């Protein structure tokens, strides 16, 4: 009888706030760029898609 | 000298496409346009791979 857990009992809430800001946030975080050379931020976003695009 | 015709012009052209090859390298960062000359785009459902 050394080391006693504890619980704590409280509703865990899924609730619903306003969506459709929260779909279109992930959209702004991936720039895309109208030059040859890059600015190091994008470059490493699109080398990650030319992997995964020459699997599927 | 038809060779000596024809092909006169056909120096001058090569000739001056190296005048407008020297142009377009330009800066490290320099174009997203210019150098889609060289380099090709086509339509869609070209590159296979």
């Amino acid at each position: 009888n050394e080391n006693l857990f504890a619980s704590f009992i409280a509703p865990t809430m899924m609730g619903l706030p306003i969506v459709t800001l929260i779909i279109m946030f992930p959209s702004l975080l991936f720039p895309t760029p109208k030059r040859l050379i890059n600015n190091r931020t994008i470059s490493i976003q699109q080398w990650l898609i030319q992997l995964t695009s020459k699997q599927m | 000298a038809e060779f000596l015709s024809l092909s006169k012009a056909r120096i001058e052209a090569y000739e001056k496409e190296l005048e407008k090859m020297k142009n377009i390298i330009p800066f490290d960062q320099m174009t997203i346009e210019d150098l889609n000359e060289v380099f090709p785009e086509t339509k869609l459902d070209k590159k296979k791979y």
